RNA sequence: GCCCUCGGCCGAUCGAAAGGGAGUCGGGUUCAGAUCCCCGAAUCCGGAGUGGCGGAGAUGGGCGCCGCGAGGCGUCCAGUG
RNA sequence: GGGGCUCUCGCUUCUGGCGCCAAGCGCCCGGCCGCGCGCCGGCCGGGCGCGACCCGCUCCGGGGACAGUGCCAGGUGGGG
């Protein structure tokens, strides 16, 4: 005395839907990040331009993997280096490498950053 | 556009939702806006009514 | 006495192009899926054609009474499920260590089911009542059955319901069942039954088999036929003085 | 998680570096890049759960009292500028 | 008085407004205070029905055993 169809219109009724629960995995094991730190930072640049960027700018010159977004980027310096960074320009090179700018935080200095990591 | 009568866009509305219905009316000559037309078999036998 | 003046009724007018029409119920008018107006038309077919007797004769089933009756005795004898069969094997078995081997039990009267094991119960003679379902999804696997059960003079019945009949033997559907033989303190009921059976379908085959079925026009078109005889039952009305 | 109620862009998706489309400018700087780098001034969008600070809402009247008065206390009635 | 009986088995036309998510009534079910006598006093909530008549077998209307489709037969057929 209560099942009343007040529109015309019959829709498909919402049905219960269950998340998966699979019996085995698909894949034995998650394969491991092949994008990590090392990976990212392939080697900086030692150019002219580049030594240019380090005095002036405060900034390193860095070759990085193509793959990599400025956020990678912005970890993986800070991780295997041990230095704070600001901000992180990105250009990908007519040859196809991906260069990335990488200005340090102001009491980081890029100079001795750069002597530490063997590149003056 | 491409056709010589001007169309007539009349608005009603619905009996049964809150709502505006607007329509696309062939515009009878001598009918104007702001005015009623009346739709429906008690309609008067006036210009523009259906 | 303390009703509050604020109060008022405030009833709503819904006259055409008046206040907007209230949610009502519009299953009449519902667009409904393929396949619910498809099994509703079909439904509507039954009735509109001419249904030849064979298939018109499943349209009378037995009355709620009896059909009570009868499948209050089909109970009785309803087959062993799987358990009950794998405990008397079990019981059998340990049986036979000790010192058995023997004592079948006579392998108690049960009501035997499927068309094929019914049929030919019927062709040999061994039914004593044959319980038929009015709704079997094609309808030739029982079409004959009627005619073939008063042939070898084995009381029919049709009762409703092919799950009905299911329930009895422990499965979804069953097509019929029969009784093959009876308990002797059951004996009465089941001759009770089957003269009730016999005077109804059996006894009336002749007009069983020339009963045509449907051919029944829609309420809307016995309206319209209804309101012109009317109408000319007026006209002869005045033609008359 | 489920139930009631509500829910037609009524059709996926693609389709413009000249259409629509929030919000960055000035100065300096290279051998070659800059409205993108540096300096300096802005600005849009998004987020802020435990709420970042202010301001607004919102802080007034009536009656009984104390108090010379000013000003305080109690009760009642308002208050989405 | 008033039935078989005919239209009605209706609620919208002088205005370039507004109009939905129910008022009202009836029947109940929780919790609170309490006359502590129950239909019993009042206060916080929740539900159902009538409001919005009943029944039914094609959504409504227009065609309809024609059109149409499949196959064959005859005609026409520089459109090819
Ligand atoms: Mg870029
Ligand atoms: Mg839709
Ligand atoms: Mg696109
Ligand atoms: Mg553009
Ligand atoms: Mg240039
Ligand atoms: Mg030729």
């Amino acid at each position: 005395k209560k099942k009343i169809r007040t529109s015309p219109t019959f829709r498909r009724p919402k049905t219960l839907r269950l998340r998966r629960q699979p019996k085995y995995p698909r894949k034995s094991a998650p394969r491991r990040n092949k994008l990590d730190h090392y990976a990212i930072i392939k080697f900086p640049l030692t150019t002219e331009s580049a030594m240019k960027k380090i005095e002036d700018n405060n900034t390193l010159v860095f070759i990085v993997d193509v793959k990599a977004n400025k956020h990678q980027i912005k970890q993986a310096v800070k991780k295997l280096y041990d230095i704070d960074v600001a901000k992180v320009n990105t250009l990908i090179r007519p040859d196809g490498e991906k260069k990335a700018y990488v200005r340090l935080a102001p009491d980081y200095d890029a100079l001795d950053v750069a002597n530490k990591i063997g590149i003056i | 556009p491409g056709r010589g009568a001007p169309l007539a866009k009349v608005v009603f509305r619905d009996p049964y939702r809150f709502k505006k219905r607007t329509e696309l009316f062939i515009a009878a000559e001598g009918i104007h806006t702001g005015q009623f037309v009346y739709c429906g078999k008690k309609a008067q036998l006036n210009i523009g009514n259906v | 006495k303390v009703v509050n003046p604020l109060f008022e009724k405030r009833p709503k007018n819904f006259g055409i192009g008046q206040d907007i029409q209230p949610k009502r119920d519009l299953t009449r008018f519902v667009k409904w899926p393929r396949y619910i107006r498809l099994q509703r038309q079909r439904a509507i077919l039954y009735k509109r054609l001419k249904v030849p007797p064979a298939i018109n004769q499943f349209t009378q089933a037995l009355d709620r009474q009896t059909a009570t009756q009868l499948l209050k005795l089909a109970h009785k004898y309803r087959p062993e499920t799987k358990q009950e069969k794998k405990q008397r094997l079990l019981a059998r078995a340990e049986k036979k260590a000790a010192g058995k081997g023997d004592v079948p039990t006579k392998r108690p009267p049960v009501l035997r089911a499927g068309v094929n094991t019914v049929t030919t119960l019927v062709e040999n003679k061994k039914a004593q009542l044959v319980v038929i379902a009015h709704d079997v999804d094609p309808i030739e696997l029982v079409v004959f059955l009627p005619a073939l059960c008063r042939k070898m003079g084995v009381p029919y019945c049709i009762i409703k319901g092919k799950a009905r009949l299911g329930r009895l033997v422990h499965r979804k559907t069953c097509t019929t069942v029969a009784f093959t033989q009876v308990n002797s303190e059951d004996k009465g009921a089941l001759a009770k039954l089957v003269e009730a059976i016999r005077t109804n379908y059996n006894d009336r085959y002749d007009e069983i088999r020339r009963h045509w079925g449907g051919n029944v026009l829609g309420p809307k078109s016995v309206a319209r036929i209804a309101k012109l005889e009317k109408a000319k039952a007026k006209e002869l009305a005045t033609k008359l003085g």
